């Protein structure tokens, strides 16, 4: 089965450098031309660079010319993309794809990789800011009362929230993070529980932050008004 | 840094690698037109000197037109197969003989010199106009009645503008309307480059073709197509290189024999799969008649019509000839004669009998003497090898060579039950024959 | 209404018929002469610009004359036999070196440009004068001597009158005095037609030759013969077509093999008698090397020097290969490789192993996929066939094709006792070996 697996993506400040990789298996690597294609979050596709089976011809897009460098190693079945002087608009998922062609008019990309994300942000890594959001009379009664915690001002995206160490899974809804003009994220989670069960059920919001090892937990209980 | 060689002592063969592919997998056809004149023999008269030359030139032009009008009327190479080279261009001309095709091409080229015209069958061909004799003749050679010429440079201009048509007519006349190597009279370098630039291909293919124009010429055709009304048309059939920049290697083989001192009683063996091998989309293309592959530096131009499709496992024969995955092809004999094979970076010497075999260089002279058997010498410090009464010059191309030692395989056979004659056998067939012969030997 | 084809599935071969014959059975020789001048170094120590050009053009003429003077100084193709192509023209020139033969020719052509001269051996040949440089140089260039040229058109006229001799000298120089394709410098089209008109042949033969002058040129010779006194002479050896307008038919063959799944254990078979077949007088002429026959529309030009004489019973091999009247020739092997043969109106596909075989047209793409075995496809709605990594174009000639069904003959053989490495065998010879092998195995 033909497989292309990309790796090496990560966060990097503007003007920095990075190197992505793609390792193939299941076919004769040195018989084909290979490509890099990128897609910005919420945007369309864009061809980046190509390299023939023996590195004799190379092409670049006009937006990355002079800054990126494509290469391959036929003995290891891997090709690389060296990115330099990275800009803000270089934030995207990068795919490796194999060339298919009919010899004259048709040229397409039949097999695609899975993608590797690259983020170019001037912000600096910071720990999350966790606060509780106790239920209130206005937001109670009806059928059930809802209560949650708030995470604020955290740069790296992968923030995970678990309530009872994974023992609460019904009525828990998580919202997508918001990108502020300052470059920091902030996401709030809300939980729905019976109004008559208020106080009898323990609510704790665990915020685990791998890039800052900030594993904090905060109780959400009603506090008068 | 590019190309290396390896010599295998067990089989007396060598492999050169480091080359890059350019394989012709298709054809591209174009139409070339020449706008022509229908001058009648209606000149008034003349007894001048500069008018007689003009009349001779006109006679040449008319004779060429009449001639053009008269022209059109109505080992292992034996496993290849038979194709037809110019079928596509001939089909294009067969279409071009229909009713309104010539008028369509005329109407599409009056204002420009290049155009893409869609024919009645739906295929869109590229048309190009290279010469306009009608314009010159009509607007500068019939000043209303040419009975007196006042300048001599007009004669020179007219005879300069006429040479292209006479040279095309001669070429078509000595070839019966089909010239394989396309010359600069049929297409100039500027025209060929523009034609390459207009093809719907990638920029890599265009870069490959623009830097190797001589090869493109050597692999092209030109077919006399039609001359009617005031248009001369012929078709040019260009190669299409669908596969480019893949690894390719060459195989050299020489006979391998035993070295008994008696006149007979010696058995020989030779690998028969010489030629070029190139990677092609998960398999290998093998070209046995290696004489039909052109080489430019480390780029090989091979025509797929003269190839066989083989599995990628064929390469195992170089590293191990007794592997079970693939059955290598050999031939057997009893005639042991000395000879030499010149490889990319050296020479294989098979020296047998009473022959004298040596290697030398210009500064020091002889620097090696070969004994009986198969041997290899690199070209680092060797200029020539001499075998018997023959002398060879080795290629002086740069690269690295490697010597791989091993016991020759002809020593593993028993001469008593050795199959003496096998032109198109393999390892398994020889083994199975030896097994037969040896089984029948049973007493009582 | 002319070309039809039939494919036989039993033997994996196709026959094309509907062609017409033009067989070259003899030779006709003619003598071409050019009259030279005896210009000796003139003094004329001028300094004018035109005088220098005239001197250069005279130096070219003299160098050409000296060079001309120096020129003369004291399957189944292995069964054909060797002849000598230019024996007759060489005999004519050997005659022309005798004492008074040049004088006889010179004195018989002064009044006219064409004549029939009887040689000392009794043979009468056509002698034809094509160029007269003696008259233009002795008169009008050295008037009785133009040592100060007053006109520029004299230089141009002399340059025009001199090109023929220089071109002839070049052609003879790069060919050691024998040019196979006769160029229009040696014989213009008008001169060739006038020469054909004077041969003592029938009007049908003259019509056949007049409409195919491009083939006549391709099948002719020119031999540098002698230059003595003020005459240049060379012989032109033309083809004679003694047999015309008889039926002719072509044969195409492809290997036939079994389709076992195991890589080995498969036996193959092929008819080796592919080529052109024409019946002239109560028998059949066979040309194994089909490359030696030119085709113009439905007219085939073949040379009998490359043919074998066969009985009319050979045609029975196409209808029934096991007939007793004639023994058909085959070839046996054990290597099954896929390939294609492009026929007159279609293609034969032998697709074996794991290869992918298809046929397609431009509008709809693939329209057929082939299975293991030998098959045939017509060119009625097919443009290309692809076998493995190779692509072929089919001919687009118009005609009808017929498919004949039958069991392949390779299934009737027992693989255990089947001979394999038989290059030049036949049906009866294979049967005899099979019978002997089968009779040996009766031990008790």
């Amino acid at each position: 089965q033909v497989q292309l697996v990309e790796s090496g993506g990560g966060v990097v400040k503007p003007g920095g450098s990075l190197r992505v990789s793609c390792v193939v298996s299941g076919f004769t690597f040195s018989s084909y031309r290979m490509h890099w294609v990128r897609q910005a979050p919420g945007k369309g596709l864009e061809w980046v660079s190509s390299i023939t089976a023996s590195s004799s011809y190379i092409n670049y897009a006009e937006s990355v010319k002079g800054r990126f460098t494509i290469s391959r190693d036929n003995a290891k079945n891997s090709l690389y993309l060296q990115m330099n002087s990275l800009r803000a608009e270089d934030t995207a998922v990068y795919y490796c794809a194999r060339d298919e062609n009919t010899g004259i008019s048709h040229y397409w990309f039949d097999p695609w990789g899975q993608g590797t994300l690259v983020t170019v942000s001037s912000a600096s890594t910071k720990g999350p800011s966790v606060f509780p959001l106790a239920p209130s009379s206005k937001s109670t009664s009806g059928g059930t009362a809802a209560l949650g915690c708030l995470v604020k001002d955290y740069f790296p995206e992968p923030v995970t929230v678990s309530w009872n160490s994974g023992a609460l899974t019904s009525g828990v809804h998580t919202f997508p993070a918001v990108l502020q003009s300052s470059g920091l994220y902030s996401l709030s989670s809300v939980v729905t529980v019976p109004s008559s069960s208020l106080g009898t059920q323990t609510y704790i919001c665990n915020v685990n932050h791998k890039p800052s090892n900030t594993k904090v937990d905060k109780k959400v209980e009603p506090k008068s008004c | 840094q590019n190309i290396t060689e390896e010599f295998y002592q067990s089989t007396c063969s060598a492999v050169s690698k480091g080359y890059l592919s350019a394989l012709r997998t298709g054809w591209y056809t174009s139409v070339i037109t020449i706008e022509l004149s229908n001058i009648k023999e209606n000149k008034c008269n003349g007894t001048d000197a500069k008018v007689k030359l003009i009349k001779q030139e006109l006679d040449k032009y008319k004779n060429a037109v009449t001639e053009l009008q008269l022209l059109m009327q109505s080992f292992l190479g034996f496993l290849l197969g038979v194709g037809s080279a110019i079928a596509s261009g001939v089909a294009v001309c067969k279409v071009l003989h229909l009713e309104g095709e010539v008028n369509k091409i005329k109407s599409a080229l009056l204002s420009t010199n290049k155009a893409v015209v869609s024919l009645s069958n739906g295929v869109s061909v590229l048309t190009f106009k290279v010469l306009d004799l009608k314009n010159y003749i009509d607007k500068q050679l019939l000043p209303i009645q040419s009975c007196s010429i006042s300048n001599i440079e007009t004669v020179i201009e007219f005879q300069q503008k006429n040479n292209r048509l006479l040279e095309i007519t001669r070429e078509f006349s000595v070839n019966a309307g089909v010239t394989t190597p396309v010359s600069t009279y049929m297409l100039t370098n500027s025209e060929l480059l523009s034609l390459i630039n207009d093809m719907p291909i990638t920029n890599d293919q265009k870069k490959l073709m623009s830097n190797n124009v001589q090869i493109v010429r050597q692999q092209s055709y030109s077919i006399m197509c039609i001359i009617k009304e005031e248009v001369l048309a012929y078709v040019v059939q260009l190669p299409l290189y669908g596969v480019i920049d893949t690894p390719c290697w060459k195989l050299h083989t020489s006979p391998l024999c035993t070295t008994n001192t008696k006149e007979g009683s010696n058995i020989c063996l030779t690998r028969t799969d010489r030629g070029w091998y190139c990677d092609n989309a998960g398999s290998v293309s093998f070209f046995p008649q290696a004489e039909t592959c052109k080489v430019q530096s480390n780029r090989v131009f091979c025509d797929t019509m003269n190839s066989l499709t083989l599995p990628s496992e064929v390469n195992l024969c170089n590293v191990d000839i007794f592997n079970p995955k693939y059955d290598c092809k050999i031939m057997t004999s009893k005639t042991d004669v000395s000879s030499s094979v010149i490889t990319s970076l050296g020479a294989i010497v098979s020296c047998y009998g009473k022959t004298k075999c040596t290697a030398s260089n210009k500064n020091r002279g002889i620097i090696k003497t070969f004994s009986n058997g198969c041997d290899y010498v690199s070209n680092k410090g060797v200029d020539t090898v001499s075998v018997g009464n023959t002398l060879y010059y080795v290629n002086k191309q740069e690269g690295k060579s490697l010597y791989v030692k091993g016991e020759p395989i002809i020593n593993f056979y028993d001469p008593l039950v050795f199959p003496s004659d096998e032109f198109d056998a393999s390892i398994s067939q020889v083994n199975e024959k030896i097994n037969q012969s040896l089984a029948f030997i049973r007493k009582s």
